[PDB]
């Protein structure tokens, strides 16, 4: 079933007691940081030998 | 509880495992800071079960 993603990520927030508003109201936000964390997935698993 | 919903003319809200539309009421839905921030925001009437049954 076709959802957006914001929405399902608001599931995902009531799904841990988090309500709607505080990602709806910091969307930007949480993008940001899922980018930045993604792209230091990448350098972690490059530099790190083990 | 549930998750706007439109058949193109109205909204409803229904929950989301079953199209079960109702009206947008009060208690159907909580209040959080003004839309102005909310990327999607869309214009719609709430109903409120205070003002019918204050006309008396
Ligand atoms: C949407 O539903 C409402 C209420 O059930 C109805 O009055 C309206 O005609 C419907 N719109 C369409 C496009 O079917
Ligand atoms: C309708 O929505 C627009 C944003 O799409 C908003 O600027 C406008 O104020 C809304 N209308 C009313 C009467 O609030």
């Amino acid at each position: 079933l076709q959802i957006p993603f914001p929405m399902q990520m608001a599931y995902r927030f009531n799904g841990i007691g988090v309500t709607q508003n505080v990602l709806y109201e910091n969307q930007k936000l949480i993008a940001n940081q899922f980018n930045s964390a993604i792209g230091k997935i990448q350098d972690s698993l490059s530099s790190t030998p083990s | 509880e549930g998750v706007f919903v439109s058949n193109g003319t109205h909204w409803f809200v229904t929950q989301r495992n079953f199209y079960e539309p109702q009206i947008i009421t009060t208690d159907n839905t909580f209040v959080s800071g003004n839309c102005d921030v909310v990327i999607g925001i869309v214009n719609n009437t709430v109903y409120d079960p205070l003002q019918p049954e204050l006309d008396s």
